[PDB]
């Protein structure tokens, strides 16, 4: 790890700069606060991966 | 001619308050965030680098006005 293990949207590749920031001052959200409590593999539902989403979907 | 000697009655009342704000009450400033800098790196001719913290550093601001600046953490 370069910089904290947090899901990657609360990161900006700088301009000017070659390094990345967080969108909101230091405040870091855990992965955890990502998904439903208790997600299976931080997942939106535990059912499926994404794909697996998508093909039970169609 | 005068026929009588009275006391001066006067109703001095201010039972009404009317305030009314000056103008440069509304007028405006410049205001700053204001975080701990934890470093500094400048550059004209010569760079020079000034460390007061060493921490990850989680924000940082290039300012090209006169002298290159770099405020790190700022």
């Amino acid at each position: 790890l370069v910089r904290p293990d947090v899901p990657e949207d609360q990161y900006v590749d700088s301009w000017y700069i070659c390094t990345s920031m967080t969108h909101h001052m230091g405040d870091y959200r855990p992965w955890s606060a990502s998904a439903p409590p208790n997600a299976f593999r931080f997942r939106p539902f535990n059912e499926f991966d994404a794909k697996g989403r998508e093909y039970v979907q169609y | 001619m005068f026929l009588i000697h009275f006391v001066h009655y006067k109703t001095i009342l201010q039972k009404y308050t009317f305030k009314f704000k000056h103008i440069f009450l509304s007028i405006d400033k410049y205001n700053s965030l204001f975080f701990n800098i934890s470093g500094i790196l400048i550059w004209l001719n010569i760079i020079h680098i000034n460390i007061i913290l060493i921490k990850y550093s989680f924000f940082i601001l290039i300012n090209n006005f006169e002298y290159l600046i770099i405020l790190i953490s700022t």
